[PDB]
C-alpha cells in the first residue's frame, strides 16, 4: 500500500526526533529538534516593509549542524512553553524532508506522533499544510 | 452641583429612609453594604445577604423604614432594620423565577408586584401567616410587569408590561380592602379587572407615572415611546417617541412637564398643555461637573510607548461619552422640593458616585394646561 | 539556507560507514530501503546475496523504457562499469557493492556512485550534445514521460542544444505569476547576465515536437530550455544540468516555504490588531 | 396604494415635489401581500433615483413629520436591495431625510408593528 | 462623477481630476526609507517617509531615482506611492473610475504590458488610455500647431506638431532634467573651501539656485564681473543659525546647458542641438514658425536664460520673419491642467482600452509589436 | 476620498444612537441564564427589527436585534479566486485571535463576507461611546489593511525569478 511509495515513521520528538526508511529494522536517526538564526536585536538601515519580493536578507541553518552557528542562536522547536514555532516547523520540516531526507511527501505515507495533553489549533492549521504544502496523499 | 464616588460600585438600584440618609443599593451580583451620608462623605453603615436573589428593586416604605426586597428569589422579605441591622421578614407569593419591581398601595396596605413568571402575584398581610401570602391574575393578563404606579387613592394601580397592551386594571382583595372610588378609565373595580386600554402594544411599558395628582397618566416603552392618557379630556391618550438614546428614566415634575433620560446620560425636559397627542420636548437640562484643563503629560507620554486606547478623543472626557456620563450614568430622583417647587436634584451611575443637581436656575415660567 | 547534492546525505554516510566497517572487517544489521527523490525515483538499498558481506542498491521508473532506448549506457560502463554489478529484478538496474567489490581507496567511488542519478541523465543528453557538435537538426528525440500532467522532449540543432516541456495548470493564482514573471526573465536577464534560453509558455510548445497556443489562453506551461556554445562548451554545460535536475519541483516546493514565510508579516499583522481592538476603551 | 400614472404625472411635469408626495400617498401598510408593497417600493425608489442632489432636500422640507417618518421606511426599504448603485442615491436622500425628521426618525422605523 | 487624471511623472506628483482648473495631489516624486538603526526600537514608525515627510526626516532617508536607461527601472517602489496615492492623498480606489495614464516617447520594448499588468489586474480600472504629455501644453493654450519645448526634472524633448502629424524624424527626445545639474554644481563647495558639502544638502543647493539663480546675459562679461565683483554674492541660511553667502556660481554653473563640454560632454549646447529638429523639419514652414515656439517647464522659470536663448537661436536664425516666443506665467505648473481639462472633450475615452480587453487575450491586446 | 462612506457610517452611527438599546432582564417564564438573545429571538414586539443596508449593489449589511443582543454581516465587492482564497489563507488565520478578542460571530459568512455577535455584557464592561467610535471605523480600516496585504502579496509574486534565476 502507497501512493506510489508506502508509509513510514517519524516520531517527533521534543528533545530528538527519529526515524528510518522502508525495508530497514531500527531508527536510522534519533537527532537534535534544532535550528540557529541571528537574534542579536540591531535592526538597521535602507528599510522596508510591505513587500515581499525577492530577498538579499535571510541568515539561517538547521538541524545538529546549526549548533556550531555564532550569533546564530539554536533554537529548539521542541515543546516547553515556546509552542508558537510550530511556524518554523514547517519550513524546518520542509527541509528536513526536501533536503535532509531529500524524499518526496506526496508519493509516501506517513505516521508521526503528538503528546496526550495537545490542543487541536496548532495540529489543525497544520492540517491545511499537511494537505495543501505537503499535499500527503494519507497521515495521521 | 456636586458628586463623588467613595467607592466605585456598580449601583444598580438606591433607596432610602425619607431623610434620603441610608442608601441602600442593588449590588454587583449577590453582595450588598448600605452607605450613609456622612454629611456629604459616604460611609458603610451595614452588610446585607440573605436576599440572596442578586438585587432587583425594593419598596422601602421609608417612613416605616421597611424595605420589601425583590429579585431573583423567593426569599423575599420586608428587610427591616431591627436596631441592629437591616433584616428579613418573609413575604409569600406564587410568582416563579424571580421579582423584579414591588410597590406599596400608597397608604402602606399592601404591595403590588412584578414577577419572573407572567403575572401579577397580589400579595396581602396574614398574621395568620406570620407572613404575607398571594392570589394572582395570571390571567386575564399575558406577560409580567417592569414599573408600577398606583393612582393616590391606594386601591387603584397603573403598571408597564412585558404584556405590552396600555391597560389600566384593578386588584382589591376582600380580606384586606374594600373596592375603590368610580375610576372614570374604568369602575368595574373587584380583584383582577380591566378598566381601560390604550390599544398601544407599543413597545414593553417601561415607565409609568401620574401627574402631580394623576388626573393624567404618562407612559413610555424601553422602545421609547412617550405617551400619555388623561381622564378629564373624557378618557383621552397620548403617544410620541424621542429622538434621543433609549430611555433609562421618565418623571412627572408636575401636571405638565416632565424629566426624562437615556443611554445620553443627559436628562432632557418635556413640556405640555392638555391638547391630546400634543407631546412635546423643553431640551437638554444639565451642565457637566468638567472643564477643559483636565491633563498629565507625563502618564500621556509613559502610555504612549505602550498603547492602550492611545490615540486621544473627547468620548473619554466621558469614558467614552464625553460630558463626563461615563461608561453609563443609571438612575435619576429629586432629593427636595418636589414635583412642585424641586430645591435639589440627584443621580446614579456605573461609577458609584452621589451626585446633586442645579435645578431652580430653570425656575423661569408661570402656568400649564389648555383643554384641548 | 536550502541547498542539496546528487549523492545522498542519506546514503553516502551510511555506506562509507560500511565501507569503513568493510575495511574493519565487521558483521551486519538489516538494511533494505526504497525511497524517492525529484524525477519519479524508486531508490532501493539492501543487503543482497544474503550474506554478511554485500550491499546493493537499486531503482525502477515506469519511462526507463523510454530510455534504455538510447544508448546512456557507455558513459556509465566507464564511471560505474568501473565496479562490479548487476541489475537486480523489479529494478530497471543495480549497483552490487558486496564489500569485496570495495577499492583501496573506499571513499573514491562514494560521491560519483551518489551522483549517478543526473549522470545518468547526462550520460544520455551527450547525444543532443553531439547531435549539435555534429551540426544536426531534429536528431533522435528523447520523448520521456518523467511526468505526464507535463510532457518533455530533448533534440538538438547545429548552434545550440534543447530541451522542451509541457505541464497542465491547476489555479489560476498560480497561472498570474506564469504568465508575468518569466517574461521579466524572457524580457529581463540584466542583473542575471549569464542565462541560456528559457522560455516559460502559458499556452506555447515549439514547432518540430508540438505545436505553439496549445493552452487555454494560459493553462499550459510549454517551457523551453535551449543553449549557447557559452553553456554547449565542456564546463558551463555541468553547473546548469544540475538546476534543470531539480529545477520546477525544487521550485514547486520553494512556493510553499514562502506560503509559510508569510505569516511573520502575518502574525505581526494579526498580533497588531489584537492590540488595534484595546482601543475602544 | 400609490398611483403610477399620478407619481409620472408630476415626475415628467418637473413637479419632483409633488411626485415624491404623491408616491408617499397610500401607503400599502395594511396589505400582507408583500408584492402590493414592492410595486409601491418600486414607485418610490424610481421618484428616489430620478432626483437631483440639489432637489432633494427642498422636496424633503416640504414634507410633514408623517411624510418623513414614512419616507425613512422607504428609504430603509430600498437599501435593503443592493443594485445599479441606487444605495448612493438612497445615501443622500437619508442626509436629508435625517437633517428634516432627525433621529428619532430612525428610532421609529425600528420600532415598527407594520410597515412598507 | 468622476475620471482620473494626474501627472504620474518627474518632479512633483501633480495629479487631481478630469477637467479642474489645477493639479493638487502634490508631493515630491522621490520618498526615503531609514538608513538608521531605529536606536529607540518600537517607537511606532514605518519604513519610510515620503516626498514632503521624506524632506521632513530626509537626514533619516535612503532614496531612489533609478539609471539612466531609464528616468527609473524598478518603478514597483511606486509600488508603495501607488497605494500613497490611493489613500494617502486620496482615500479611493482606481478601479471605480476611468484613468488617463501618460508616458513618454521612445520607452524600450517592456513598459506597457508591465505597466498595464498592474493598472487592470492590480488597479482594475474600469477603462483606460496613455497619453503622451507634450500638446496637453497647446490644449491649455488652445493650440494645436507649433514647437513645443519639454525640459524638466524627469527628462527633455523638442516636439514640432501640425493639427497632429508631429514629426516622428524631427521630435527630439532627451533624457535630461535639472535632476543632472548638480554634479558640477556642488564640486565648487571645495573652491568655496566648504569642508562640509553632502547628498542632502544637493536640495538646499537646488533651493539656492531656485530662489537666486539665472542665466548669464553675456557670459565673458558676466566672467569679467565675477573677477571684479561680489555683489553677484548673496546670503542664504543654514539649518543651526549659520548663513552663508555665495552668488557668482549663481550663473556660471547655469553656463552648462550650452557647454556640456563641461564634464568634456562632446554634447552641443542647447540652442544649436536644438535647431536640428527644424534642420529635419520641412523647410517651407520654417518662416511661419518664428510666430510659433512655445516653451515650457519648472527648468524653465529661470531669469536671463529667455533673452539669451533667444539672441543665441538668433545666431543660428535668418532675421526675415516674424516672431513670437511663448511661453506663459506659471508654464512651470500648468501641463495638467490642459491634460485634466481634455477629458471634456469626452471622445478622448473613446480609444480606451478597457479590463475586458486586458483580461482576454492579455494587454496582448494592446502592448508594443502594437504601434 | 469615498465621501458617501460618511452618510453611510454616519448614519450606521446614527442607527447605533437610535438604538444604543442592549440591557439585560434574565427570565419570566423560562430560565434566567441570559442566552445568545439574538439567535434565540421567539417573538417581534420585545425587540429590535432584523434589517439589510445596501452600499451599492454588491456590497452591503446585515444587522439584526434582540433588544439585549446583535448579529452583524458585512458584504465586499471582491469576487476573484485572487482576491478570495488569497486573504482567505489569513480569514483561516483570523479564527483563533477571535478567541482572543471574544465578539465574532466567528466566521466568514458568505452573502456577506464576515459575521458578529454583539452582547450588553459589553456595556457594562469598560466604557461608552468611544467604543463604537473605534469599532465601527476601524472595520475600514483592517479593509484599507487588504491594501497593506496586496502590495506585500503581489512583492510575494516579485519573490519569483528574483530567487531562482537571479542565483545566477
Amino acid at each position: 500500500m502507497a501512493g506510489r511509495l508506502p508509509a513510514c515513521v517519524v516520531d517527533c520528538g521534543t528533545g530528538y526526533t527519529k526515524l528510518g526508511y522502508a525495508g530497514n529494522t531500527e531508527p536510522q536517526f534519533i537527532i537534535p529538534s534544532c535550528i540557529a538564526i541571528k537574534e542579536s536585536a540591531k535592526v538597521g538601515d535602507q528599510a522596508q516593509r510591505r513587500v515581499m519580493k525577492g530577498v538579499d536578507d535571510l541568515d539561517f541553518f538547521i538541524g545538529d549542524e546549526a549548533i556550531e552557528k555564532p550569533t546564530y542562536a539554536t533554537k529548539w522547536p521542541i515543546r516547553h512553553g515556546i509552542v508558537e514555532d510550530w511556524d518554523l516547523m514547517e519550513r524546518f520540516m520542509e527541509q528536513v524532508i526536501f533536503k535532509y531526507l531529500r524524499a518526496e511527501p506526496e508519493d509516501h505515507y506517513f505516521l508521526l506522533t503528538e503528546p496526550p495533553l495537545n490542543t487541536p489549533e496548532n495540529r489543525e492549521y497544520t492540517a491545511e499544510i499537511m494537505f495543501e504544502s505537503f499535499n500527503v496523499p494519507g497521515l495521521y | 452641583m456636586a458628586y463623588h464616588s467613595f467607592l466605585v460600585e456598580p449601583i444598580s438600584c438606591h433607596a432610602w429612609n425619607k431623610d434620603r440618609t441610608q442608601i441602600a443599593i442593588c449590588p454587583n451580583n449577590h453582595e450588598v453594604h448600605i452607605y450613609e451620608k456622612s454629611g456629604n462623605k459616604w460611609v458603610q453603615v451595614h452588610e446585607l445577604k440573605e436576599h440572596n436573589g442578586q438585587v432587583t428593586g425594593v419598596d422601602w416604605a421609608p417612613d416605616s423604614n421597611r424595605i420589601v426586597t425583590c429579585g431573583t428569589d423567593r426569599n423575599a422579605y420586608v428587610w427591616t432594620l431591627k436596631g441592629r441591622t437591616w433584616k428579613p421578614t418573609l413575604v409569600i407569593l406564587r410568582i416563579n423565577r424571580a421579582a423584579r419591581c414591588v410597590r406599596w398601595a400608597p397608604n402602606e396596605k399592601k404591595f403590588a408586584v412584578g414577577s419572573g413568571s407572567r403575572v401579577i402575584s397580589i400579595c396581602y398581610f396574614e398574621q395568620e401567616n406570620d407572613w404575607w401570602v398571594c392570589k394572582h391574575i395570571k390571567k386575564p393578563i399575558r406577560s409580567t410587569v417592569l414599573s408600577l404606579d398606583w393612582h393616590p387613592n391606594s386601591v387603584l394601580l397603573a403598571a408597564g408590561s412585558c404584556d405590552f397592551k396600555c391597560r389600566i386594571f384593578s386588584a382589591y382583595i376582600k380580606e384586606v380592602e374594600e373596592r375603590p372610588a368610580p375610576t372614570p378609565w374604568g369602575s368595574k373595580m373587584p380583584f383582577g379587572e380591566l378598566m381601560f386600554e390604550s390599544s398601544s402594544s407599543c413597545g414593553w411599558v417601561h415607565g409609568v407615572c401620574f401627574s402631580a395628582n394623576g388626573s393624567r397618566v404618562a407612559w413610555v416603552s424601553h422602545d421609547s415611546t412617550v405617551c400619555l392618557a388623561d381622564a378629564d379630556k373624557k378618557m383621552a391618550v397620548a403617544t410620541l417617541a424621542s429622538e434621543t438614546l433609549p430611555l433609562l428614566a421618565v418623571t412627572f415634575i408636575t401636571e405638565s412637564s416632565l424629566v426624562a433620560a437615556g443611554h445620553d446620560c443627559f436628562p432632557v425636559l418635556f413640556t405640555y398643555d392638555s391638547a391630546a397627542g400634543k407631546l412635546s420636548f423643553g431640551g437638554r437640562l444639565d451642565v457637566p461637573k468638567q472643564s477643559s484643563q483636565r491633563g498629565l503629560t507625563a502618564r500621556e507620554r509613559f502610555q504612549n510607548l505602550d498603547k492602550k486606547a492611545s490615540s486621544e478623543g473627547s468620548a473619554a472626557a466621558g469614558a467614552g461619552l464625553d460630558s463626563l456620563h461615563k461608561n453609563s450614568v443609571s438612575q435619576i430622583s429629586v432629593l427636595s422640593g418636589g414635583k412642585a417647587k424641586c430645591s435639589q436634584f440627584c443621580t446614579t451611575g456605573m461609577d458609584g458616585g452621589m451626585s446633586i443637581w442645579d435645578v431652580r436656575s430653570l425656575e423661569s415660567a408661570l402656568k400649564d394646561l389648555k383643554i384641548v | 539556507m536550502i541547498l542539496l547534492e546528487v549523492n545522498n546525505r542519506i546514503i553516502e554516510e551510511t555506506l562509507a560507514l560500511k565501507f569503513e566497517n568493510a575495511a574493519a572487517g565487521n558483521k551486519p544489521e538489516a538494511v533494505e530501503v526504497t525511497f524517492a527523490d525529484f524525477d519519479g525515483v524508486l531508490y532501493h538499498i539492501s543487503n543482497p546475496n544474503g550474506d554478511k558481506t554485500k550491499v546493493m542498491v537499486s531503482i525502477s521508473l515506469k519511462f526507463y523504457k523510454e530510455l534504455q532506448a538510447h544508448g546512456a549506457d557507455e558513459l556509465l560502463k566507464r564511471v560505474y562499469g568501473s565496479y562490479l554489478v548487476n541489475p537486480e529484478s523489479g529494478y530497471n538496474v543495480s549497483l552490487l557493492y558486496d564489500l569485496e567489490n570495495l577499492p583501496a581507496s573506499k571513499d573514491s567511488i562514494v560521491h560519483q556512485a551518489g551522483m549517478l542519478k543526473r549522470n545518468c541523465f547526462a550520460s544520455v543528453f551527450e547525444k543532443y550534445f553531439q547531435f549539435q557538435e555534429e551540426g544536426k537538426e531534429g536528431e533522435n528525440r528523447a520523448v520521456i514521460h518523467y511526468r505526464d500532467d507535463e510532457t518533455m522532449y530533448v533534440e538538438s540543432k547545429k548552434d545550440r542544444v534543447t530541451v522542451v516541456f509541457s505541464t497542465v495548470f491547476k489555479d489560476d493564482d498560480d497561472v498570474v505569476i506564469g504568465k508575468v514573471f518569466m517574461q521579466e526573465f524572457k524580457e529581463g536577464r540584466r542583473a542575471s547576465h549569464t542565462a541560456p534560453q528559457v522560455l516559460f509558455s502559458h499556452r506555447e510548445p515549439p514547432l518540430e515536437l508540438k505545436d505553439t497556443d496549445a493552452a487555454v489562453g494560459d493553462n499550459i506551461g510549454y517551457i523551453t530550455f535551449v543553449l549557447f556554445p557559452r553553456h554547449t562548451n565542456a564546463s558551463a554545460r555541468d553547473n546548469t544540468i544540475n538546476l534543470i535536475h531539480t529545477f520546477r519541483d525544487y521550485l514547486h516546493y520553494h512556493i510553499k516555504c514562502s506560503k509559510a514565510y508569510i505569516h511573520t508579516r502575518m502574525r505581526a499583522k494579526t498580533s497588531d490588531f489584537l492590540k488595534v481592538l484595546n482601543r475602544a476603551r | 396604494g400609490p398611483d403610477e400614472g399620478e407619481v409620472d404625472s408630476c415626475l415628467r411635469q418637473g413637479n419632483m415635489t409633488a411626485a415624491l408626495q404623491a408616491a408617499l400617498k397610500n401607503p400599502p401598510i395594511n396589505t400582507k401581500s408583500q408584492a402590493v408593497k414592492d410595486r409601491a417600493g418600486s414607485i418610490v425608489l424610481k421618484v428616489l433615483i430620478s432626483f437631483k442632489a440639489n432637489d432633494i432636500e427642498k422636496a424633503v422640507q416640504s414634507l410633514d413629520k408623517n411624510g418623513v417618518d414614512l419616507l425613512m421606511k422607504y428609504i430603509y426599504k430600498g437599501f435593503e436591495s443592493p443594485s445599479d448603485n441606487s444605495s448612493a442615491v438612497l445615501l443622500q436622500w437619508h442626509e436629508k431625510a435625517l437633517a428634516a425628521g432627525g433621529v428619532g426618525s430612525i428610532v421609529r422605523v425600528l420600532t415598527a408593528r407594520k410597515t412598507v | 462623477t468622476t475620471a482620473l487624471v494626474c501627472d504620474n511623472g518627474s518632479g512633483l506628483v501633480k495629479a487631481g481630476f478630469a477637467g479642474d482648473d489645477a493639479p493638487r495631489a502634490v508631493f515630491p516624486s522621490i520618498v526615503g526609507r531609514p538608513r538608521h538603526q531605529g536606536v529607540m526600537v518600537g517607537m511606532g514608525q514605518k519604513d519610510s517617509y515620503v516626498g514632503d515627510e521624506a524632506q521632513s526626516k530626509r537626514g533619516i532617508l535612503t532614496l531612489k531615482y533609478p539609471i539612466e536607461h531609464g528616468i527609473i527601472t524598478n518603478w514597483d517602489d511606486m509600488e508603495k506611492i501607488w497605494h500613497h496615492t490611493f489613500y494617502n492623498e486620496l482615500r479611493v480606489a482606481p478601479e471605480e473610475h476611468p484613468t488617463l495614464l501618460t508616458e513618454a516617447p521612445l520607452n524600450p520594448k517592456a513598459n506597457r504590458e508591465k505597466m498595464t499588468q498592474i493598472m487592470f489586474e492590480t488597479f482594475n480600472v474600469p477603462a483606460m488610455y496613455v497619453a503622451i504629455q507634450a500638446v496637453l501644453s497647446l490644449y491649455a493654450s488652445g493650440r494645436t500647431t507649433g514647437i513645443v519645448l519639454d525640459s524638466g526634472d524627469g527628462v527633455t524633448h523638442n516636439v514640432p506638431i501640425y493639427e497632429g502629424y508631429a514629426l516622428p524624424h524631427a521630435i527630439m527626445r532627451l533624457d535630461l532634467a535639472g535632476r543632472d545639474l548638480t554634479d558640477y554644481l556642488m564640486k565648487i563647495l571645495t573652491e568655496r573651501g566648504y569642508s562640509f558639502v553632502t547628498t542632502a544638502e544637493r536640495e538646499i543647493v537646488r533651493d539656492i539656485k531656485e530662489k537666486l539663480c539665472y542665466v548669464a546675459l553675456d557670459f565673458e562679461n558676466e566672467m569679467a564681473t565675477a573677477a571684479s565683483s561680489s555683489s553677484l554674492e548673496k546670503s542664504y541660511e543654514l539649518p543651526d543659525g549659520q548663513v552663508i553667502t555665495i552668488g557668482n556660481e549663481r550663473f556660471r554653473c547655469p553656463e552648462t546647458l550650452f557647454q556640456p563640454s563641461f564634464i568634456g560632454m562632446e554634447s552641443a549646447g542647447i540652442h544649436e542641438t536644438t535647431y536640428n529638429s527644424i534642420m529635419k523639419c520641412d523647410i517651407d514652414i520654417r518662416k511661419d514658425l518664428y510666430a510659433n515656439n512655445v516653451m515650457s517647464g519648472g527648468t524653465t522659470m529661470y531669469p536671463g536664460i529667455a533673452d539669451r536663448m533667444q539672441k543665441e537661436i538668433t545666431a543660428l536664425a535668418p532675421s526675415t520673419m516674424k516672431i513670437k516666443i511663448i511661453a506663459p506665467p506659471e508654464r512651470k505648473y500648468s501641463v495638467w491642467i490642459g491634460g485634466s481639462i481634455l477629458a471634456s472633450l469626452s471622445t478622448f475615452q473613446q480609444m480606451w482600452i478597457t479590463k475586458q480587453e486586458y483580461d482576454e487575450a492579455g494587454p496582448s491586446i494592446v502592448h508594443r509589436k502594437c504601434f | 476620498m469615498t465621501a458617501t462612506l460618511r452618510p453611510y457610517l454616519s448614519a450606521v452611527r446614527a442607527t447605533l444612537q437610535a438604538a444604543l438599546c442592549l440591557e439585560n432582564f434574565s427570565s419570566q417564564v423560562v430560565e434566567r441564564h441570559n442566552k445568545p438573545e439574538v439567535e434565540v429571538r421567539s417573538s417581534k414586539e420585545l425587540l429590535l427589527q432584523p434589517v439589510t443596508i445596501s452600499r451599492n449593489e454588491k456590497e452591503k449589511v446585515l444587522i439584526e436585534g434582540s433588544i439585549n443582543s446583535v448579529r452583524v454581516s458585512i458584504a465586499v465587492k471582491q469576487a476573484d479566486e485572487i482576491e478570495k482564497i488569497l486573504c482567505h489563507k489569513f480569514m483561516r488565520f483570523m479564527m483563533m485571535r477571535a478567541e482572543n478578542f471574544f465578539i465574532l460571530r466567528r466566521k466568514p459568512v458568505e452573502g456577506y463576507d464576515i459575521s458578529f455577535l454583539i452582547t450588553n455584557f459589553h456595556t457594562e464592561q469598560m466604557y461608552k461611546h468611544k467604543l463604537v467610535d473605534f469599532v465601527i471605523h476601524f472595520m475600514e480600516e483592517i479593509d484599507k489593511e487588504i491594501s497593506e496585504m496586496k502590495l506585500s502579496v503581489n512583492a510575494r509574486a516579485r519573490i519569483v525569478a528574483e530567487e531562482f534565476l537571479k542565483n545566477f
